[PDB]
């Protein structure tokens, strides 16, 4: 499963 | 030994028009699962047969991270754009590469993650899996606000935990196809070129997962320098293929000795045209 | 600005026999940006149901694509593979060898 895209924008 | 990884692809589009957001994940040479912005009502979508069955929940639960992921890309698009000092007039490129291995134990090996920005190095987790190594200043801004939110240790926790119990069940849902390789079946062929000179082609077909190691030897020598070896191809069907080709005098064919190694054979082959 | 010309492949997915279905394929890799354009032709007129993989990438940050179609080759018919991207001034065309 994909990773949770709670880590932040670049 | 085993691996699962997912690799992002984020494009923007000159002025008007949003970025094209596509994200595949592959357990070792399989992919099991595709995500395309461009869809019409784009969702993650099995690939394998090995995910097919896992029930809609588990697929609106990754549809709506890939949704969200993609939003999260469109501004960080637009921040790199910033960071390079570059117009709206271009197309840029934000491309993400993260997974887990396992060793031959059946257990976790590493994690990773890797990030580029118009195909060169942009910013990296460290293997220890606690910082980042930034390829320019522009990447240190963004580790900088990674460090921020201390975001190395949510990757940790999902590297080391998460990917590697989720790479198991796969691995067991697709045990018949992912855990079985399939050894290359090999043959050589003869391709006069003159009566005087003949191309030897030795061919590897079928084979999983696609590492495989083809060499050509002369009187036992390795010939290297003189081998096309071209490079490693997909069939279509999940399996892949392989040919290493040397030119040899006529009448001196039989000098040459193809060798294959791959996971399938439980030892090096040798083989020699047979005509 | 990373500009990565293609890579093409050309070949069936099981060797030609001459009256039997079969695949054709063209694998096309080591390329950015992702952009790119690729037809299977069959005596030089495209074909008309092409599909491919879905958009990925190597180690080295370079994408791949895999075009194929259903196809019965014969002792007659040529095929090839034709890319246009970026880096070329024309598009590029790699003609079927069964033997390779």
């Amino acid at each position: 499963i994909l990773k949770e895209p709670v880590h932040g924008v670049y | 030994s085993h691996s699962m990884r997912y690799f992002y692809t984020a494009v923007s589009r000159p002025g008007r028009g949003e970025p094209r957001f596509i994200a595949v994940g592959y357990v070792d040479d399989t992919q099991f699962v595709r995500f395309d912005s461009d869809a019409a009502s784009p969702r993650g979508e099995p690939r394998a047969p090995w995910v097919e069955q896992e029930g809609p929940e588990y697929w609106d639960r990754e549809t709506q991270k890939y949704k969200r992921q993609a939003q999260a890309d469109r501004v960080s698009l637009r921040n790199l754009r910033g960071y390079y000092n570059q117009s709206e007039a271009g197309s840029h490129t934000l491309q993400r590469m993260y997974g887990c291995d396992l060793g031959p134990d059946g257990r976790l090996l590493r994690g990773y993650d890797q990030s580029a920005y118009d195909g060169k190095d942009y910013i990296a987790l460290n293997e220890d899996l606690r910082s980042w190594t930034a390829a320019d200043t522009a990447a240190q801004i963004t580790q900088r606000k990674w460090e921020a939110a201390r975001e190395a240790e949510q990757w940790r926790a999902y590297l080391e935990g998460t990917c590697v119990e989720w790479l198991r069940r796969y691995l067991e849902n697709g045990k018949e196809t992912l855990q079985r390789a399939e050894h290359p079946k090999t043959h050589v062929t003869h391709h006069p070129v003159s009566d005087h000179e003949a191309t030897l082609r030795c061919w590897a077909l079928g084979f999983y997962p696609a590492e495989i190691t083809l060499t050509w030897q002369r009187d036992g020598e390795d010939q290297t320098q003189d081998t096309e070896l071209v490079e490693t191809r997909p069939a279509g069907d999940g399996t892949f293929q392989k040919w290493a080709a040397v030119v040899v005098p006529s009448g001196e064919e039989q000098r040459y000795t193809c060798h294959v190694q791959h996971e399938g054979l439980p030892e090096p082959l040798t083989l020699r045209w047979e005509p | 600005m990373i500009q990565r010309t293609p890579k093409i492949q050309v070949y069936s997915r099981h060797p030609a026999e001459n009256g039997k279905s079969n695949f054709l394929n063209c694998y096309v890799s080591g390329f950015h940006p992702s952009d790119i354009e690729v037809d299977l032709l069959k005596n030089g007129e495209r074909i008309e149901k092409v599909e491919h993989s879905d958009l990925s990438f190597s180690k080295d940050w370079s994408f791949y694509l895999l075009y194929y179609t259903e196809f019965t080759p014969t002792e007659k018919d040529e095929y090839a593979c034709r890319v246009n991207h970026v880096t070329l001034s024309q598009p590029k065309i790699v003609k079927w060898d069964r033997d390779m």
